[PDB]
């Protein structure tokens, strides 16, 4: 009769209703996280660990998820680093109201095609609605649009002060690693910025480290710890005895032949020390191993020596100080010439104090003069707090470097296309106008949530909201009002123009193209066939 | 989700939520057809008179070979919502008329169906609900053309016998197919109030005892009770019987309330052995001075007035039941009287050949009543090989004394066979045109259905149906419809007029009224709440 | 046995008023446990180890190494007191309980529908206020002297 | 209700724990894993659809579903199994003729007439809004390679 | 039903196991009491699992399948077949067994054959009224010339203890069954035939009494022999009487007219005897107990006092002394007493009975069973059962069949004869109901030893041509006349075993499904 599977089916408006309270349980977690009125969250694993942040990816990462429609919203939001880095709160509550409003429409006896369909008309005119009611690009403001789009970003999180001390100091990260790329491309790499953490003095003692900061120490104590005027000598082979490989073997038959076999091993190796130090190279980086028996000529030499360093901190150091990563011998059947020219230079090599461990500074690196953040907190629990903040406002002042471009934040984007839309789905709405006319009401949950978690007044302020917006669109005098935002330290609305409250342009376009592609997946499953776990058979 | 709340908290709704089923879906209509096509293929097989018999056996280990429909349905052990709802049909068509139970069923799971592929070309569930009552009005309508019957009940008594023999014939008394016959349609009448068109089934008592054969059952007119002569050396039988019906035992007259008599002297303890001395030949004299020679008592006898019977020749019985005394008072058309004071000449019954036949080895000794006059009850007394043969016959002669009652209710019969389905058939396929405008596969599904109860004599009888239905379907439109269906050795030609297979109007009436109302009973319902678990 | 058609299993979910003055009580019961062991006229604690060692001490960071806990805002006052004892010697006791008497004052006003943003952005205001102020009272050192 | 432009698609979760979005009906079958026997015999009709045709797989179970289904009655009414198997293949051998008269020789070298061919297939699936970029690259990766 | 089942414990089956657990429960039926039937077949001893077992060794195939308990549901069929036919003719309970199964298992063959069930059933109506015409034909009545009757009724008597226990004892138990129903001289009401059971002794030392056997010896100080006395019977209460008035106490104000009343009690107790001793008797039977105060009024008097006999103890004594119940003692002018010559006590077996030994008008006897255990004796009382049922039904309706075989084949040459006349549809049906008929001439053949396979065929090439009479002789192993041999049957029981079997194979033939309910506390 029915079908005979062994698992579970079921059909109808059941898993309707049920991806829509399964997006819904997501959102509801996320939705005390938004805005500067937003407050960090606790991640308790079982074995103890407590994670304390905010961000919209970290929190869900760590959350255990069940259900299919689960897992298509914590993987939006993994999508939205790689891809922007701050847009990851946003993204998981549009996507999951996408799915609420579009609940309400099959409800209705509308066809789930026509919705999707009614999504991508809406979504289109979105990004074509952004592109061309921008304010300026990079030009006019300066470097006023990097630090106020970088307080932007830090005011959901805990470095969100009143002053311009973390602001200034990730604008000055940023702009001291622009490396040019072929065909004018500017490009910036915020991966190349040490971030470090350090439990000590108060967050307004975190140093900018103009250079590298290595997280390692110096191994043996009898070597200098500072070196001034440098050569940083950059390379990866272990510094240990000679070892032959598994091909060789030694095989001796005369018995006065074995002590210099066993002095071979000792004078192979030390003669490549000698050649690399003998070119005054003093600060020696080593991704392998150097053993306590090539420790004796640093220290006899007056050189400084770094071992196990790892191969992501050695590029970062080797480009920014010009020195050439060097694996073996070369150059053209050479014994031993090392290319004494391609040596590194740095200005101070210091280990300095980080508050009961020893971490290695290099001082402006004499070649690309690069940057690295050490990070000053409280306890762990902060310095991993902040050093996910500082990550995510890193990668907001790359794109607007990149992007020269930027839309006004705190709810100023979604009250335009909230009325714009609107006016959009009666032009050329027959059928589909109602999924146009709840797109709209899906993109106002933004400056709706910042209502809610600044205690403000939630109907009012949000009315007040789009009041001037709409008479931005309906009445063509140049009103200028289509930067009004919110003030949620006052409850009244604001222009986000002179106020500096300023987000990328991608923030905003790749949030919509994301949560509405994701909208239309989640809308598809009317039909789902769970089956039995096949764990024990 | 189940259980559980977007924000944490758990979501209980109803009591143990985890342990129910429900059901909305578009498989919630599927599980009734498919729960009542079953029922309807298994008693597919039990119809016409070429039906098998189904074994049935009870929780305590009993087995009864039934073929009726309202007795199969009703031993069975199905918690099946759905099917329990067949269980009903099948009763209330025995309550009502009680011939057709088997083929209520196999019509309502034929009209279930013809629906299912109504279901999926789109249609609404009451629709088609909506589209059988206007189809079944077609044949009720069409069910009233040709029908009349010449019962008298004096000396037509030909249409009685052909129309219980149509009832009769698919059962397993085919045997006694013209003796049994007449059973039935002599116990009717001799108990049925014309004026009133009224029958009473407590004026026929249906009684049983092993030993014999079938031939062996006849219509005794009067009564039969257990004889229980509590001297052994009483006559055992009467020629002319002047029956005293009393209820007060042969004792003296105890009270109802509590006395606690006190005896003071010894003048009052021998007054005690004269009281219950003239005591015991009072009761006696008061019966001989009517001038009567048998006497009935509901309740038991003392040991003293055993031996007073025999003396003054007057047989009595012992120990009789609440209803079959009853029966004797209407039967010898005397009057039961509550006292021994009350006791005349005009109270008392009277019978011919009041006897006690012994069966055998056995110890039951029955009463047999040969002669009477005019008497308003009858008493059928079945005998067979074994019990199986006995309990069978009982329920198939109360379909015969049925189809009887029906007739004076209404005296219109039609042609079954298969004939009125057929002809039920192309009425509604006629009516179908006129017109079709929403509800032309409603009636197409109706008349679809109709034919499942013709084709399934063709294929109990050994026939093809597609063949068989094609051929007689098609003659009913070449010419005007004769009364045209089939049978098993087919009697030759198919004219059920010839072949007097004869039924009642109003049985076929309440074949398809019935039917269609349990059909709009399970086609309109979309959600099914049964537990889970017993505990 | 069917499974339950559930969201996050076996976790819990807590907000509100619970979690905020949740952590505020967490933080007072770790400052009554330190707080005899911080004039001169203090006394020792004697603890018990689970390698069976007695740690018999009056010091802030070594009491609280010494306790192991389930409250997810306590295991962060731990981590307070191993800061201040990598950092500087005689900087452990004191902070457990300035702490803990800064968040006493601090769950006097979320009682006062006053966002949590509001006492935070007054609570730096006032630490840029008091370093500026140790450093008017201070004194210079002699270190030649002995 | 999975078939069409109108169709919605089906979501099956393994007991490994990989649940994947599919509107296919030979991807469907493959991921139920029905235990009845007969059932079984289904999946692989749809099998080879998709390596005979590629396009024939939810269509080849709609079919398939209701010539079993119209045997129900047929085989209420005497009639054996093996006359139904002789007369479902006379329907069939004239059911070939009846689609070759509907049938319309194209070209390859119409560019427009196997674009029309590709948005079709496209319509029933989750890129029917992306059939103005997907539909152009199916037509150019085949004519390309096919010589 | 068996797809999507919608029950709970219950199942059934249609078509494919309802015939199949019908034919292999009703075979294994008639296969169990195959070895039973016949002048040499065995018997069987029943046992249960414990808690008071009491084994039963019987022949008769109605006390077999009463105590077995079969669990299949068409098995029960047969069991209550067996059972009609122990209550209504006393024999051919085994007889109707085997032929009911085998008439299953020539249906089951048909299975192959794919014949329509009800064509079975028709062809069998047809065959059943075929061999209802060929017993009425050769039925032999007896009217007048009553030394030949005598002699008939020998041979009925001869034939059913032929095939029980009682093998080598025709020459004292023929006599035993004959004179017991000879004594009756009116209607078998099957009670006054009184079987006492003792140990001790062979077979051959049982008897048929003269007189009447009684318990509950003769009071404590009466005498134990009256010659020439006048017995009373009588079913009345003797001492602690409380009459009929229920509500009655005595309420006196003293202690002396406690003394009185308990006085006047017992003058009303010796009263009522006065009352009986007025008929001028000598011997006193009551149904009801007699106490001490009116057993010494009978002991002073010479009257004799047996307290308690039975319920149908003062029936049979009624029927053999010729006199009435007589329970109330008010006219001695209408109260026939009875009539006897001794009234001794007799040792049988170490138990004194009461012999009432040269009564007048005896109807009824006492069969006085000793055998070697007590499961001889309980085999021999229903040998006898089985032998004074049929001589009770004999007496009654005079026609007799030739048995041993004689008149099966005449049964089955009837159905033959008819089968070659009707077409191939039912003759089939026809042709294996008269096989089935030649297979109880071949367990009784076959049980012997003998070749059943020529002495069934000599049977059907004897009746094919002449020979009505001709029948297997057990005695030799050969084919001889049943009319010389005197093996004989009574027609009622022949009759019963052909239409039984035929209406309960008609049942179990009709049934396509089974469905049994869900039983109660069997977990
Ligand atoms: N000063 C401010 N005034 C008003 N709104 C603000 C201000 N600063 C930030 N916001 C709002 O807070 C929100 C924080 O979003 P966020 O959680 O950082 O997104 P993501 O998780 O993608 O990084 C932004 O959408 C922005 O509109
Ligand atoms: N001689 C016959 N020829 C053809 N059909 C017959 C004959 N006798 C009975 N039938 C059919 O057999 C069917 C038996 O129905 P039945 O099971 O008795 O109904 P119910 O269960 O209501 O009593 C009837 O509908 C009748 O048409
Ligand atoms: N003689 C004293 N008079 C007054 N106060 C004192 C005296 N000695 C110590 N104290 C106070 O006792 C406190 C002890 O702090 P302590 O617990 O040692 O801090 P930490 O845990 O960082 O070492 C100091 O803050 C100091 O002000
Ligand atoms: N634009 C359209 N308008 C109407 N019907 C369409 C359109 N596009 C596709 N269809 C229908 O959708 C169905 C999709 O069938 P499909 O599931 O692809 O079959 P298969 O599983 O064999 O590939 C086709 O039978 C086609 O008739
Ligand atoms: N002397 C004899 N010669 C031939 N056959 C005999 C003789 N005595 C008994 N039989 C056969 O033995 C069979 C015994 O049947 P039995 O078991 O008594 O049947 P049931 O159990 O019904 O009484 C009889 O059918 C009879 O034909
Ligand atoms: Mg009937
Ligand atoms: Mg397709
Ligand atoms: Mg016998």
């Amino acid at each position: 009769g029915p079908l005979s599977v062994f698992g579970d089916r079921s059909t109808g408006e059941t898993i309707r209703s049920q991806n829509v309270m399964a997006a819904a349980s997501i959102a509801n977690i996320v939705k005390s996280s938004l805005g500067p009125v937003g407050l960090d969250k606790m991640l308790v694993d079982d074995i103890g660990d407590v994670t304390i942040t905010n961000d919209g990816a970290t929190i869900l990462k760590l959350l255990e998820v069940e259900h299919p429609a689960a897992k298509v919203l914590c993987e939006l939001a993994d999508l939205q680093d790689k891809e922007v880095g701050d847009g990851t709160t946003s993204v998981v509550i549009i996507a999951a109201e996408l799915l609420k409003n579009a609940d309400e429409l099959v409800k209705q006896k509308i066809h789930p095609t026509s919705v999707i369909s009614g999504y991508r008309l809406a979504c289109k005119e979105a990004v074509r609605y952004i592109n061309e009611n921008l304010i300026v690009n990079t030009d006019e403001l300066g470097r006023d649009c990097l630090i106020n789009a970088a307080k932007t970003s830090m005011s959901s999180k805990i470095i969100g002060i009143n002053g311009d001390f973390f602001a200034n100091m990730v604008v000055d990260a940023v702009l001291a690693i622009k490396y040019t790329d072929i065909r004018g491309q500017p490009r910036y790499p915020v991966n190349s910025v040490n971030i470090l953490k350090a439990h000590g003095r108060s967050q307004m003692e975190s140093m900018l480290i103009s250079g590298y900061a290595l997280n390692c120490v110096v191994g043996s104590q009898g070597m200098p710890k500072r070196i001034v005027n440098a050569k940083i000598a950059c390379l990866d082979f272990s510094l240990q005895k000679t070892k032959m490989k598994l091909g060789v073997q030694v095989v001796i038959t005369d018995p006065e032949k074995l002590d210099q076999i066993r002095q071979r091993e000792s004078d192979i190796t030390k003669e490549r020390i000698q050649k690399i130090l003998a070119t005054g190279a003093n600060v020696i980086l080593t991704t392998g191993g150097i053993d306590d028996m090539c420790l004796k000529y640093f220290v006899e030499a007056g050189a400084m020596a770094v071992r196990r360093v790892l191969k992501r901190d050695l590029k970062r150091i080797a480009k920014a100080s010009g020195a050439t990563i060097l694996s073996t011998l070369a150059n053209l059947e050479g014994e031993e010439t090392f290319e004494a020219a391609m040596l590194g230079q740095a200005e101070e090599v210091v280990q300095e104090r980080i508050c009961d461990d020893e971490l290695i500074l290099i001082k402006n690196t004499k070649a690309r003069t690069s940057a690295s953040i050490i990070l000053r907190g409280a306890n762990d629990f902060m310095c991993d707090e902040m050093e996910r903040s500082l990550h995510d406002a890193l990668c907001v002042v790359k794109r607007v470097l990149e992007s020269k471009s930027v839309v006004p934040g705190g709810g100023a984007v979604e009250a335009a296309l909230s009325i714009y839309l609107e006016n959009y789905a009666t032009s050329m709405g027959s059928r589909e106008q109602l999924a146009i006319a709840e797109f709209a009401r899906s993109l106002l949950v933004i400056p709706n949530t910042l209502a809610v978690n600044a205690a403000q007044d939630s109907t009012d302020l949000v009315a007040k909201l789009r009041a001037f917006h709409n008479e931005a669109q309906v009445n063509p005098e140049r009103k200028n009002l289509k930067w009004i935002g919110l003030d949620l330290s006052n409850g009244k609305p604001r222009d986000n123009k002179q106020a500096g409250v300023f987000e990328p342009t991608i923030v905003k376009v790749k949030s919509l193209k994301f949560a509405t592609e994701a909208a239309i997946t989640i809308l598809r499953i009317d039909d789902l066939i769970k089956l039995h776990p096949e764990s024990k058979d | 989700t189940l259980a559980f709340d977007e924000y944490g908290r758990p979501f209980l709704i109803i009591k143990d939520q985890d342990r129910k089923s429900r059901l909305m879906g578009l498989e919630a209509l599927k599980s009734h057809i498919m729960a009542a096509k079953a029922v309807a293929n298994t008693m597919r097989t039990s119809l016409g008179p070429n039906g098998l018999d189904k074994m049935m056996v009870d929780k305590d280990g009993d087995v009864t070979v039934t073929n009726d429909g309202a007795t199969i349905l009703s031993m069975m052990d199905v918690d099946h919502q759905i099917a329990k709802l067949m269980v009903e049909l099948s009763k209330s068509q025995d309550d009502e008329i009680g011939d057709g139970t088997t083929g209520v069923v196999v019509l309502a799971g034929a009209l279930l169906e013809e629906a299912e592929q109504l279901l999926d070309r789109g249609i609404h569930p009451i629709r088609i609900a909506d589209g059988y009552e206007q189809a079944a009005r077609v044949a009720i309508e069409h069910l009233d053309k040709i029908s009349d019957s010449v019962l008298v009940d004096i000396k037509d008594t030909e249409p009685l016998i052909q129309t219980a023999k149509t009832t009769l014939g698919s059962k397993v008394v085919n045997s006694c197919h013209r003796q049994m016959a007449e059973i039935a349609v002599n116990a009717v009448l001799t108990v049925a109030d014309m004026e009133r068109r009224d029958v009473d089934f407590e004026l026929i008592k249906v009684e049983g005892k092993v030993g014999g054969r079938l031939e062996d059952t006849k219509l005794i007119k009067g009564v039969i009770v257990d004889k229980d002569f509590s001297h052994p050396q009483m006559p055992k039988k009467v020629e002319d019987a002047k029956i005293a019906i009393l209820t007060c035992p042969f004792e003296p007259p105890k009270p109802k309330t509590k006395h606690k008599l006190d005896v003071t002297s010894v003048e009052d303890y021998k007054a005690l052995q004269k009281y219950e001395k003239e005591k015991f030949e009072e009761m006696i004299q008061q019966i001989k001075e009517t001038g009567a020679n048998l006497a009935i008592c509901q309740w038991g006898f003392d040991d003293e007035a055993n031996h007073l019977l025999l003396q003054n020749n007057l047989p009595a019985v012992r120990w009789v039941g609440g209803p079959e005394i009853e029966l004797i008072a209407i039967a010898t058309g005397g009057r039961i009287v509550p006292r021994f004071s009350e006791l005349t000449a005009e109270k008392l019954g009277f019978a011919g050949l009041v006897q006690e036949i012994s069966f055998g080895t056995t110890k039951d000794k029955m009463l047999v009543i040969e002669q009477c006059k005019n008497s308003r009850a009858v008493t059928i007394f079945i005998r067979g090989g074994n019990k199986m043969i006995i309990e069978e016959a009982k329920r198939s002669l109360h379909d015969a004394l049925c189809v009887i009652r029906n007739l004076i209710r209404d005296n219109r019969v039609v042609y079954g066979g298969g004939a009125a389905e057929i002809s039920c058939a192309l009425a509604v396929s006629q009516e179908a045109d006129k017109c079709p405008t929403l509800e032309q596969y409603a009636m197409r599904a109706f008349a679809d259905a109709l034919e499942v109860i013709p084709m399934a004599l063709s294929e109990n009888s050994g026939m093809n149906p597609i063949q068989t239905m094609t051929e007689v379907r098609a003659r009913q439109v070449k010419e005007m419809n004769p009364a045209l269906g089939i049978d098993c050795l087919h009697k030759g030609t198919n004219d059920m007029k010839q072949q007097h297979v004869i039924e009642t109007l109003i049985g076929k009436k309440q074949q398809i009224s019935l039917a269609t109302q349990m059909v709009r009973m399970i086609l309109k319902i979309d959600d099914i709440r049964k537990p889970g678990e017993s505990e | 046995h069917r499974p339950v058609l559930v969201l996050s299993q076996n976790t819990k979910r807590e907000s509100g008023r619970k979690v905020q003055s949740g952590n505020i009580n967490a933080a007072k019961t770790i400052a009554d446990i330190i707080r005899t062991c911080l004039g001169p006229k203090s006394m020792m604690k004697m603890l018990l180890d689970p390698m069976g060692g007695i740690v018999m001490t009056n010091d802030g960071n070594a009491i609280l190494r010494e306790i192991q806990v389930q409250h997810p805002a306590a295991k962060s006052m731990i981590e307070i007191s191993r800061t201040q004892d990598e950092e500087v010697g005689d900087g452990t006791t004191s902070v457990i309980i300035l702490a803990g008497e800064m968040l006493s004052v601090a769950e006097h006003f979320l009682e006062q529908q006053m966002h949590p943003t509001v006492v935070i952005s007054a609570y730096r205001k006032a630490l840029d206020d008091m370093i500026s102020t140790l450093k008017k009272i201070s004194i210079p050192v002699d270190i030649s002297d002995s | 209700t999975s078939l069409g432009p109108k169709g919605m698609d089906k979501m099956i979760q393994d007991g490994k724990g990989d649940v994947t979005i599919t509107n296919d009906g030979a991807t469907i079958l493959k991921q139920m894993q029905v235990l009845h026997p007969a059932a079984r015999m289904l999946v692989e009709l749809s099998k080879a659809q998709d390596i005979e045709a590629g396009d024939g797989t939810t269509s080849v179970v709609i079919i398939a579903g209701s010539l079993l289904d119209s045997c129900t009655k047929l085989l209420q009414k005497g009639i054996h199994p093996t006359i139904i198997s002789e007369s479902f293949q006379k329907a069939l051998e004239k059911g070939i003729e009846i689609l070759t008269d509907m049938s319309r020789p194209v070209e390859l070298s119409d560019r427009e007439t196997l674009l029309n061919s590709a948005t079709t297939s496209l319509n029933s699936k989750v890129v029917s809004q992306y059939s103005s970029l997907l539909s152009p690259m199916s037509v150019n990766a085949v004519m390309k390679v096919i010589d | 039903a068996p797809v999507n089942i919608f029950k709970a414990g219950a199942d059934e089956e249609r078509a494919e196991t309802a015939r199949l657990t019908s034919f292999i429960g009703a075979i294994a039926i008639g296969d169990l009491v195959k070895s039973t039937l016949g002048p040499k077949g065995m018997d069987k001893i029943l046992l249960s699992s414990g808690r008071d077992a009491s084994l039963m060794v019987t022949n008769d195939g109605a006390t077999i399948l009463k105590n077995i308990g079969v669990d299949n549901p068409a098995a029960k069929v047969l069991v209550d077949m067996s059972r009609v036919q122990d209550d209504e003719v006393g024999d051919g309970t085994t007889s109707v067994t085997v032929l009911a199964a085998e008439l299953l298992r020539e249906a089951e063959s048909l299975i192959a054959k794919k014949i329509h069930p009800q064509t079975i059933i028709a062809g069998w109506r047809e065959a059943t009224k075929a061999a209802r015409e060929a017993l009425l034909s050769s039925a032999v009545d007896h009217g007048s010339d009553e030394v030949k009757f005598r002699q008939d009724l020998m041979n009925i008597a001869g034939t059913t203890l032929s095939s029980k226990l009682l093998t080598h004892h025709k020459d004292h138990f023929t006599k035993l069954a004959v004179e017991a129903v000879l004594r009756l001289k009116g209607s078998g009401n099957l009670e006054a035939i009184h079987i006492i059971k003792k140990l001790g002794g062979s077979l051959a030392d049982s008897y048929l009494d003269e007189g009447f056997l009684l318990d509950k010896k003769i009071g404590v100080n009466q005498p134990k022999r009256i010659e020439n006395a006048k017995i009373l019977i009588a079913n009345t209460g003797m001492d602690t009487d409380k009459i009929k008035i229920f509500g009655s106490r005595v309420r006196v104000d003293s202690t002396a007219k406690v003394a009185e009343i308990e006085h006047a009690e017992k003058e009303k107790m010796k009263e009522k005897v006065e009352r009986i001793l007025k008929h001028g008797i000598n011997c006193f039977i009551n149904r009801q107990l007699i106490y001490n105060y009116p057993e010494q009024l009978f002991g002073a008097a010479g009257v004799m006092a047996i307290e308690h006999a039975d319920f149908a103890g003062v029936e049979r004594l009624a029927l053999v002394t010729g006199g009435e119940i007589a329970s109330t003692f008010d006219h001695p002018e209408l109260v026939k007493l009875g009539s006897c010559k001794l009234i001794e006590e007799v040792m049988i077996g170490e138990d004194k009975l009461i012999h009432f030994s040269g009564v007048a008008l005896g109807e009824a006897c006492t069969i006085v069973l000793r055998g070697a255990t007590q499961q001889i004796l309980d085999e021999a009382e229903r040998s006898l059962h089985d032998a004074l049922c049929v001589l009770a039904q004999t007496v009654k309706d005079s026609r007799t069949v030739y048995g041993g075989g004689c008149s099966e084949m005449l049964m089955a040459h009837a159905v033959t004869q008819l089968a070659n006349r009707t077409p191939g549809k039912e003759a089939v049906a026809m042709e294996s109901y008269a096989k089935a008929l030649r297979m109880l001439p071949t367990i009784i053949a076959d049980n012997a030893g003998y070749d059943s396979a020529d002495l069934v065929a000599q049977l059907r090439a004897a009746h094919s041509e002449g020979n009505t009479t001709a029948g297997l002789d057990m005695r030799e192993g050969t084919i001889g006349d049943m009319a010389i041999l005197g093996i004989t049957e009574s027609f009622q029981v022949k009759r019963q075993v052909l239409l039984s079997a035929a209406e309960a194979a008609e049942v179990i033939l009709r049934v396509d499904n089974i469905i049994k309910a869900a039983p109660r506390k069997r977990v």
